[PDB]
């Protein structure tokens, strides 16, 4: 890492210094070896004086040291700044006022691309961070974006839809208990999904097919956590009538048996237990009315036999409640 | 040509000069009044009439 | 990073063919009418002047209802 060559004085200048006294005609190698030997003595006396002044404890060498050694624009990002800061901070009136602001904006766009981009990446952050408050904040933000009758949201929707549906995913990585119902509150976000697609299946028709295949691959398989199954069921639930009539009806009974296996056996996966419990809540108190239309309302115990026991007769009881709600008009 | 040959679509000229800068300035006015309404209902507020 | 501008499913040629289809659907001359009818019923492989065609055909249905 270091190379210490011999500092050799040029022998011709040494011959000049020699012949200043007028000695003789001198060859080169003699003066070369003389410069070598004098350099060895100079560097040895230098090592001696450095040992002196590193025992004299100063990093400088004076004359006396070697003498003793000789004893040998702007408003765009302004608006963006304060509305993002109100979007993050929990000033609750300022929260709701920002939401009504976004809902009541004539001609707020061109902030929309940066807006949605923030929404997407903040979603990814709070997926990693699992802060449900920021999640419902972002969902209200999306709700407000939806409620402009000026915002042609179209071209940017492809950023929202991941940012929506990833919120219908995450790998149960919050704290448990109340978050389950907050998972239910994320189903509020699932409401947004239908409130997307009603305005945006206008495609070379892509959107509903996409989301429903996604929910399908979610809903069918095993190795599927209760966050995933729960939220997928929620999104299909918000899709509405014949989605449930056609799609949830078939493996209704099989996933009911999945929950029956979650029932009646082990105890201490109470995440999974109360998860499947308000799954049952989703199934019953969203899936009653389509059978209330289809299946005629005799034969409660037979409907339990026709729909794997457990939903009955609360299926039929909720069907009686729904017939009462229909006749209430 | 209606079956065999094809063409190319650019489809967005939109180059109407005075209309363009009308769009931009109107949008600037929008962002003005938007941030005004926001910090209007946000911070310490005093009015012109009573309770506006 | 501004992306390249889009291009529709159409060509300019076949969208003008589509405009001929539409204004023959308007068409007072019944020869132009029947020409349009045969052009609809026997252009297989068209498929791409599909839905946009049929979509605000249905929208025109609503508006003229």
């Amino acid at each position: 890492k270091l190379k210490l060559s011999n500092t050799v004085l040029p022998s011709e200048s040494m011959k000049v210094v020699a012949e200043s006294m007028g000695i003789a005609q001198i060859q080169e190698e003699t003066c070369q070896l003389l410069t070598d030997e004098v350099s060895y003595r100079i560097k040895e006396i230098a090592q001696d004086a450095l040992k002196f002044m590193h025992m004299g404890k100063r990093q400088k060498l004076t004359t006396s040291d070697i003498d003793y050694a000789l004893k040998l624009s702007v408003e765009q990002q302004l608006y963006y700044k304060e509305i993002t800061e109100a979007c993050v901070g929990s000033c609750e009136a300022k929260r709701a006022e920002a939401l009504q602001s976004i809902a009541t904006d004539p001609g707020l766009y061109q902030m929309l691309p940066r807006f949605s981009t923030f929404i997407s990446e903040g979603v990814r952050v709070n997926v990693v961070q699992n802060n449900l408050a920021l999640l419902i904040y972002l969902m209200r933000m999306v709700k407000a974006l939806m409620d402009n009758p000026t915002l042609y949201l179209e071209k940017y929707v492809h950023e929202l839809i991941p940012a929506v549906m990833t919120c219908i995913v995450s790998r149960q990585l919050c704290l448990r208990p109340d978050v389950d119902n907050h998972w239910a509150l994320r189903d509020f976000a699932a409401r947004l999904v239908a409130q997307i697609c009603k305005h945006f299946s206008t495609t070379t028709n892509n959107i509903q097919s996409r989301i429903t295949k996604t929910f399908t691959k979610s809903w069918v398989d095993e190795k599927t956590p209760w966050t995933t199954r729960y939220g997928s069921i929620a999104g299909l639930a918000e899709l509405g009538h014949d989605v449930i009539k056609t799609l949830i009806l078939p493996r209704l009974q099989q996933e009911g048996e999945r929950i029956r296996s979650v029932l009646d056996g082990p105890v201490l996966s109470n995440i999974d237990r109360i998860g499947a419990d308000h799954v049952q809540s989703l199934l019953l108190k969203h899936c009653a009315p389509v059978l209330a239309k289809l299946r005629p309302p005799p034969d409660n115990q037979d409907a339990y036999r026709a729909e794997f026991g457990s939903l009955g007769p609360l299926l039929c009881s909720q069907v009686v409640k729904a017939r009462a709600q229909a006749a209430l008009q | 040509x209606x079956x065999x040959x094809x063409x190319x679509x650019x489809x967005x000229x939109x180059x109407x000069y005075q209309v363009l800068r009308e769009k931009a300035a109107s949008q600037r006015r929008d962002v003005e009044r938007a941030l005004t309404r926001f910090m209007a209902k946000t911070g310490e507020t005093q009015s012109l009439f009573k309770d506006d | 990073x501004x992306x390249x501008x889009x291009x529709x499913x159409x060509s300019v040629e076949q969208q003008l063919y589509y405009k001929e289809i539409t204004e023959a659907c308007v068409g007072s001359c019944e020869a132009k009418r029947a020409e349009a009818l045969q052009s609809i019923a026997t252009d297989p492989g068209l498929y791409q002047m599909l839905p946009r065609f049929s979509t605000f055909i249905s929208e025109g249905v609503r508006v003229n209802v």
